[PDB]
């Protein structure tokens, strides 16, 4: 049944707090999804 | 050296490229690649500013407290200069400046419930031949008989707090199991 | 701390209360006050020192006050406007001492004689220079030029009337001859203001061609009377009668500008010494305080700016 | 000596203390649009006080004739804007 | 943790970042946030998490231990040194300096471990046992001239009027064990 | 709520007449992308144009560096989908109501720490100079003014325009409704998803000819042409020397004047 | 009141 | 705090340093950067070997 | 017998909060520019100045006592003329060149390159190269800056002395 | 440390009783004539300062009065309480002329700004709120802290508002902008008390671990006043440099501000019929001369302390002992 009173939390990352900048370049990390 | 040519990064030694050798010189990785992470940096005291992490996301506020030497005790029976109270001129100047700054709130809060602009655009393809526009901004008349236009019963989460101030404690005091 | 140059309360003072385009502004020769007026028809007086309080406000013109000058003894203010009238305002009384109701069109500029009997030269859209003597209703001299005259001054001896206008050429009328003894030719467009050096040797003349030309008005000159040309300021589509003025030591010259900047040039080198920002419209009139290094500037933005300058 | 750009200038610098150009090269990477002096996201907005009568005159000349006098301060040689051929003719 | 288990590492990160807005002083959250990154081999993420943790809570030993250990296991041992060096810049408890000594000794860097002791006694010199431990260390590595000088400096430090029995006993038993029996008796 | 002195707009929306009349209406519209009420500005860009007005609020303009009316990028004049493609800016911006309202609040807080002259970080600090060149070499240089003409007169489409030559609206052919350029959504054009005009640009930009090295990996020779005839129009060997030793070590240079 | 000079735009 | 000493001393006792790789790294990095003080700017990012990232993962 | 120490020293050494740097001065290519830099260094003019500009993969600029980029002077009085000579070019990183507000307006401001930049040739006067410390210059190019390319945390210069070689101290 | 300035002992000299609940707040009129006192009997009592006679009891809070301030510039007394009310009492009528409503839970403290018509109030809702004294408008909400805000103090210069909390932080606030431009994390436990030195640009703050001194306006740490290991919930700073820190266990230490030397350690006695658990001090104030200390007690009395007139340096010596 349609639902619309709230965000669908599975559609997009809810209230996404982005990780701060740090001295180590995060993009060197390559992760393979499970 | 004019008979010589570098080609490997080691060929320059510790120095940079040579302007008298008209070959493309890359004395390190500089310029070989192509142009998210802040860079570690020495401070003016010659120490290395690892706690620059604690400054991200702040309006250059006073919470640079991130060094041990700002947590150690300072002068007792201080040198009587900074410790002296601000003078009458300072409290007067501060009072008037702060007064009018929050007057703008309360007047605009209890009210809550010709003029021109010269514009120098950056898109210099522009208005015809003109570095600048000048526009008359009139204020559109509000209808007094029109009710509030838009819903504001919306609620959303608070803005996240300003980033963590470093905790700056005295070292832990060991609890015995007796405690 | 920083260097200071005057008894001003701050290095720059902003004087607020005018209700329209300020076309004209002048200091009292004694240095105590300054008077300013324009499209709002009121004449505002300001002290140069302390709070610069607007201690008086003369009213009476039924039109824009296009130009406004103190008499040399500072006892009277001459003013003229689009009500076809020159008025002399008594300072101690604050009252219209005389009203030279005899021009037939707008009066663009006015200049009182520097010394001797008080005479008032005036130039008008009727094309005439007139010299009015306080003691008579009728003018002493009427010099009909063919085209509208926008600026006027006496020479220092107060016996030649210098004027300019739509024809761009400055006339110099010799008051014993009632003839143009010579003309100063060189402006490409209409003159907006003329001002006489303290010593009287030189005049400057501002024009819509965006140059100020300095002219030698001495009785004998061994050759060309054009002394030099200053540039940098600009006249916009508003076509205001941008004035010009002399530093009391003559080392510096100013002119009004439409580009918002208060321009000062050095008389000897012709370099711009100041190009101060801060106005938001045409700087119509500029003047120097007679005793102390202070600049007056009057904007189309209804603001008057007083400030120190290093007159080195 | 020089006085850098500030919200307001207190002390009336000389010409050479304000308008002396910034020395050295300029960024290859930023476009001229991006290097430009600006105040909002797209240009330098600043308040202005024109004469109301002449402002209206210039609108209607551009709209009806195709040309007007240039609105810029420091307009230099570019005295007319729009269909400048008609302005000169 | 659950977002990690579903492979949604970017979601998992934001959830821990939102947890830290609620309690940034929770050592569990910083460690669980750190451990999940290094479980996922996200070593540069994990390094940034630890640098924040030790920046924000410099007195929590668990971050310094876990961080320097990770940097050691990953064989960036000059990275591990600088973590211990940065730790010692906070003049931490005695147990912190021991782990830096033990770090250097596990790489057989005796002269490094010596320098830590000589800094360690500038901070925690008041505890006689730190002074005896140093002289045991110099003795056990055979620097018996340094061990003797260490005990002689101990007597000097605590004052030869406010004489300390524990130094005398330890010093005497040292000379006894070096067969300097006439000094031991002395 | 948000307020300002002047709208974030591009020059083709403002028109060629450098003298403009404009109306300000505080909170006068809700932003098409986020329903927040915002100070609206309304103007006519020259005679023959319609009254245009700001559609986005300034936060939504800043969070994409887009013109508040036409929603093309302010630097290149391209749609967002073209620019976000070339800069590799993903569809990162939240879209769900409470989620993106929260996001925009943090954007406004973050930009409020700046000088006010920059969009969000992603686009303020993108540095792919090669991608900037690709965008520059496809953005329209001239301002297209036809996008400010009046709407087509529906009564003229009905064949019954009862106002005749007094009608301000346009009396001309609609766009054919099978052409995808007729079927556009402000959200698609803003977030940069399924935008018809973007795809018509990207395809024609991809179809442009390009250099590509041959399979002969032993070849390191470049032909150079259009050098002009011999004499004062010819480039010297020094000219090629100075321009091309910038990139790498020339083994040999052969000139054929 | 005392004040100061706002710097405008330039070419 | 005392249990993460009991963990950490146990974990570091159970850790065998590859002292032969240590010497090879020392020669490559050089003495100054291999023995960094608190505030010497270490350059040479050291992203781990996949064998080490696996070793950490198991730990 | 070696030449005695004199104002025409071959190297000048600078010390900074970020690092120590040594420069090789090209006396046979730009003698007026090199002597200007050396005499300013000899007068401690650069002591306390900052690197007010840093563009990654382009240029590092310093040598304005005001830190605005508009100031600075020279031993000849104010501005002086360039020493353009196309045997020198900005052939790579670490070229030292004299920053100017357009032609023949050299002063105290100098810039160091971070990339081959062979379209700046002829518009600025090369007068040296980095002889030691390109690791420091590489680190300088990583420093994060504002949108005016000014470092968010300053790099300050406070030493100036001439030396016969690139040896550090 | 460095050389203490010598300070005379203080002795108990009066015990006013008449509250029927814990006396939670005390403040002294600017002319030093009288002091107000609120208590857990929800009543504000106005007492004569020189004679101790109860002038007036003002009733009107629904529950415990636990902040009370007399305005330095107005004929007003401001008070707040566990009932979330903040009330302006017009002393020219002895009547509540204004209410300030917005607090979501118990008002813990309030401070009246020394030169603006501004009142700031703490609550358990983890906010400090700034009020226009005239129109009752909430000009700012200082939503920085993460646990109940226990104390607030105001001053004319920046930081015009300083706040202490049960999150163990002190925060310095920009009152124009309404944002905390410093956070002082140095306390391990709840910071229940603050005082600003009346003639030095310096302030202090207490928590069960330590009292800490702080140089204003940046708030850099000077020194601990260590060894008063109790839930300190008042700090009062004298004009001459005494500071005193009464605690929940009823002990009452006095300190030299300059050296931090604790020269006296009073232990208060519960007045008759009260349990030994009721020794606690809940508030303290100095009189405007700085020679009578008024303390408000968990035993429902008000105790007053006076410098011992006959003490002198050679009767109560201080050596040097760094
Ligand atoms: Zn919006
Ligand atoms: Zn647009
Ligand atoms: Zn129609």
């Amino acid at each position: 049944k349609p639902k619309r009173n709230q965000i669908d939390y599975s559609e997009e990352i809810p209230f996404e707090k982005h990780v701060p900048a740090g001295f180590h370049n995060p993009s060197e990390d390559r992760y393979v999804v499970e | 050296r004019t008979s010589f040519r570098p080609r490997g990064p080691e060929d320059f030694g510790d120095g940079g490229a040579f302007p008298e050798i008209h070959v493309a010189q890359f004395p390190l990785g500089l310029g070989l690649g192509d142009m998210n992470t802040l860079a570690l940096q020495y401070g003016t005291d010659g120490k290395l500013q690892h706690d620059a992490i604690a400054r991200i996301g702040h309006v250059k506020d006073k919470v640079v407290y991130s060094k041990l030497n700002d947590m150690k005790a300072k002068t007792w029976n201080e040198d009587d200069d900074d410790i002296q109270k601000p003078d009458d001129d300072a409290v007067i100047d501060a009072t008037e400046k702060t007064r009018m700054a929050l007057e703008k709130i309360v007047n605009s809060k209890v009210a809550s419930a010709a003029q021109y602009i010269r514009y120098t655009p950056s898109q210099q393809n522009g208005a015809a031949g003109s570095q600048q526009r000048i526009i008359r901004m009139v204020e559109e008349q509000k209808d007094p008989m029109e009710p509030p236009k838009f819903k504001i019963n919306q609620k959303i989460p608070r803005a996240p707090p300003s980033p963590p101030a470093p905790v700056m404690h005295s070292p832990p005091r060991k609890m015995t199991a007796k405690d | 701390t920083a260097q200071r140059f005057s008894n001003l309360m701050a290095p720059t003072m902003v004087l607020l209360g005018h209700e329209g385009e300020i076309y004209t502004g002048a200091f009292s020769p004694d240095g105590t006050c300054l008077a300013t007026s324009g499209y709002d028809q009121k004449i505002f007086f300001w002290n140069v020192y302390g709070e610069c309080e607007n201690f008086s406000t003369i009213k009476g013109h039924s039109g824009a006050v296009m130009d406004l000058k103190f008499t040399t003894d500072s006892s009277s203010l001459v003013s003229c406007g689009t009500d076809k009238s020159v008025r002399v305002w008594d300072m101690e009384t604050g009252t219209c001492a005389r009203r030279f109701r005899t021009h037939t069109d707008f009066v663009n500029a006015v200049h009182p004689s520097r010394r001797g009997v008080t005479l008032v030269a005036s130039a008008s859209d009727d094309g005439t220079c007139r010299v009015h003597d306080m003691r008579t209703k009728e003018p002493v001299k009427t010099y009909t030029n063919r085209y509208q005259q926008t600026a006027v001054t006496f020479n220092d001896s107060s016996d030649q009337v210098i004027s300019g206008g739509i024809d761009n050429v400055l006339k110099v009328w010799d008051m014993r001859r009632d003839e143009i003894t010579y003309t100063l030719t060189g402006h490409r467009d209409t003159i907006t203001g003329i001002s006489l050096s303290p010593s009287g040797k030189f005049i400057i003349s501002n024009s819509m061609d965006c140059t100020v030309r300095q002219w030698d008005i001495r009785p004998f000159v061994p050759g060309q009377r054009s002394v030099g040309v200053f540039a940098g300021h600009n006249h916009n589509f508003e076509k205001n009668l941008l004035k010009c003025s002399w530093s009391p030591c003559e080392r510096f010259i100013t002119a009004g500008s439409s580009d918002r900047f208060l321009y000062v040039w050095e008389t000897l080198s012709k370099k711009i010494v100041y190009k101060l920002p801060g106005h938001m419209g045409s700087v119509n009139c500029t003047d120097f305080h007679p005793k102390e290094p202070i600049m007056l500037s009057c904007g189309s933005d209804k603001r008057v700016f007083l400030g120190e300058i290093d007159m080195s | 000596i020089v006085d850098p750009k500030t919200k307001e200038i207190k002390s009336n610098p000389k010409f050479d203390q304000l308008f002396k150009p910034e020395s050295g090269p300029v960024n290859h990477f930023k476009s001229e649009q991006q290097r430009s002096q600006k105040n909002t996201l797209t240009g330098f907005v600043e308040p202005a006080h024109l004469n109301e009568f002449h402002f209206n005159r210039q609108i209607r000349s551009f709209d009806t004739l195709g040309y007007a006098q240039n609105p810029t301060a420091e307009s230099g040689t570019t005295h007319f804007v729009g269909d400048v051929k008609k302005a000169e003719a | 943790k659950w977002e990690e288990s579903i492979g949604e590492i970017q979601r998992a990160r934001s959830v821990f970042e939102r947890a830290l807005d609620v309690d940034h002083r929770s050592i569990s959250i910083w460690l669980q946030y750190a451990e999940m990154e290094m479980r996922c081999k996200q070593i540069n993420h994990a390094r940034n998490v630890f640098d924040r943790a030790i920046t924000i809570m410099p007195r929590a030993m668990q971050f310094w231990l876990k961080y320097s250990y990770m940097e050691e296991v990953i064989e960036n041992i000059p990275g591990a040194r600088q973590i211990f060096e940065r730790w010692i810049e906070w003049e931490p408890p005695e147990q912190a300096w021991q782990t830096y000594i033990n770090f250097e000794l596990r790489y057989k860097e005796i002269d490094r471990a010596r320098s830590v002791y000589q800094r360690f006694l500038h901070v925690h010199g008041i505890n006689v046992q730190n002074w005896i431990k140093y002289a045991k260390f110099e003795e056990r590595n055979g620097y018996i001239g340094n061990a003797r000088a260490a005990y002689e400096k101990a007597m000097e430090y605590f004052g030869e009027e406010d004489i300390n029995e524990t130094v005398l006993v330890a010093f005497a038993l040292f000379e006894e064990r070096q067969k300097e029996h006439e000094r031991a008796r002395g | 709520w948000e307020d300002s002195d002047f709208p974030i707009l591009c020059e083709t929306c403002l028109g060629n007449n450098p003298y403009m009349r404009m109306m300000k209406d505080k909170y006068g519209r809700e932003c098409k992308i986020c329903e927040r009420p915002f100070t609206t500005f309304r103007w006519q860009p020259g005679k023959g144009a319609r009254y245009k007005n700001t559609e986005l609020c300034q936060t939504c303009a800043k969070v994409k560096n887009v013109c508040q009316t036409c929603m093309f990028d302010l630097e290149y004049g391209l749609p967002v989908q073209v620019r976000d493609h070339e800069l590799q800016i993903a569809d990162n911006i939240p879209k769900q109501g409470a989620n993106r309202d929260f996001f925009l609040q943090n954007v406004e807080r973050t930009l409020g720490q700046g000088d006010g002259t920059q969009p969000i970080a992603q686009i303020a600090n993108n540095m792919d100079q090669a991608a900037h060149d690709r965008l520059r070499r496809m953005g329209r240089t001239q301002p297209y003014y036809k996008r400010n003409a009046p709407h087509i007169c529906s009564f003229f489409v009905k064949g019954e325009c009862k106002r005749g030559e007094e009608c301000p609206y346009r009396h001309e052919k609609p766009t054919d409704p099978d052409d995808p350029l007729s079927r556009q959504n402000i959200r698609d054009r803003y977030y940069g998803t399924n935008d018809p005009v973007a795809e018509k640009i990207l395809n024609r930009a991809a179809a442009a000819p390009t250099l590509s090295p041959p399979a002969d990996t032993t070849i390191t020779t470049l032909y150079i042409g259009n050098l002009g005839p011999s004499g004062a129009q010819q480039v010297t060997e020094k000219d090629l020397n100075d321009f091309f030793y910038q990139y790498g070590d020339i083994r040999c240079l052969r000139v054929l004047t | 009141k005392p004040g100061g000079r706002g710097m405008p735009a330039m070419p | 705090e005392d249990m993460t000493l009991r963990q950490h001393t146990r974990l570091t006792a159970a850790l065998d340093p590859d002292l032969d790789s240590y010497k090879k790294m020392r020669e490559c990095v050089g003495g100054e950067q291999f023995y960094p003080t608190a505030d010497t700017l270490i350059h040479g990012n050291h992203y781990p070997t996949t064998a080490a990232m696996d070793k950490l993962t198991k730990d | 017998m070696p030449a005695p120490i004199n104002d025409q020293a071959p190297y000048v050494i600078l010390d900074t909060t970020m690092g120590k740097i040594a420069l090789e001065l090209y006396w046979n290519h730009a003698p007026r520019t090199c002597q200007n830099f050396s005499q300013l260094a000899k007068r401690n003019y650069y002591n306390g100045t900052i690197f007010h500009r840093i563009i990654a993969d382009f240029m590092i600029q310093g040598g304005d006592p005001t830190g605005t980029g508009r100031g600075g002077a020279s031993i000849y009085g104010d501005k002086f003329s360039d020493e353009i000579d196309e045997r020198l070019k900005h052939t790579g990183a670490g070229i030292l060149s004299m920053a100017n507000a357009g032609p023949n307006t050299n002063g105290s401001q100098f810039f160091i390159t971070l990339a081959p930049t062979q379209h700046l040739d002829g518009k600025h006067t090369i007068f040296g190269r980095v002889a030691a410390g390109m690791k420091v210059i590489a680190n300088m190019g990583r420093v994060d800056t504002d949108n005016h390319d000014r470092p968010k945390i300053e790099i300050r210069i406070l030493k100036a002395y001439p030396s016969e070689s690139s040896v550090l101290s | 440390m460095m050389k203490p300035k010598w300070h005379a002992p203080w002795k108990l000299y009066r015990v006013a009783s008449g509250h029927t609940g814990w006396v939670r707040a005390v403040d002294v009129e600017p002319g030093n004539q009288w002091f107000a006192s609120g208590g857990a009997d929800r009543i504000i009592k106005i007492w004569d300062l020189a004679s101790g006679q109860l002038k007036l009891s003002l009733t009107g809070h629904i529950s415990s009065v636990r902040a009370v301030k007399v305005s330095p510039r107005h004929p007003f007394l401001f008070s707040g309480g566990e009932d979330k009310q903040v009330k302006c009492w017009d002393l020219e009528y002895n009547k509540v002329i204004r209410h300030y409503h917005g607090h979501l839970s118990a008002v813990q403290a309030l401070s009246v700004h020394p030169s603006l018509d501004v009142l700031v109030t703490c609550a358990r809702d983890s906010t400090a709120r700034v009020w226009d004294m005239r129109t009752k408008a909430q000009v700012h909400c200082f939503a920085g802290h993460t646990n109940t805000v226990a104390d607030v103090v105001c001053q004319s210069v920046d930081p015009q508002v300083i706040t202490a909390s049960h999150d163990a932080t002190v925060r310095l606030w920009d009152l124009a902008a309404g944002r905390s431009m410093c956070t002082l994390t140095h306390h391990k436990k709840s910071v229940r008390a603050l005082t600003i030195h009346p003639r030095l640009n310096m302030f202090a703050s207490a928590s069960p671990d330590n009292i800490k001194q702080w140089k204003l306006p940046k708030g850099e740490f000077m020194q601990n006043l260590s060894g008063h290991n109790a839930i300190i919930n008042t700090l009062s700073s004298n004009d001459d440099g005494v500071v005193v820190s009464g605690a929940d266990n009823g002990s009452l230490c006095f300190w030299d501000w300059r050296s931090g030397f604790c020269f006296q350690k009073i232990q208060t006695k519960p007045q008759p019929g009260s349990i030994e658990s009721e020794a606690g001090i809940y508030a303290s104030c100095f009189d405007k001369t700085g020679l009578r200390l008024i303390t408000a007690e968990a035993d429902k009395t008000i105790k007053m302390y006076k410098e011992d007139d006959e003490a002198t340096e050679e009767s109560h010596p201080i050596v040097w002992r760094p």
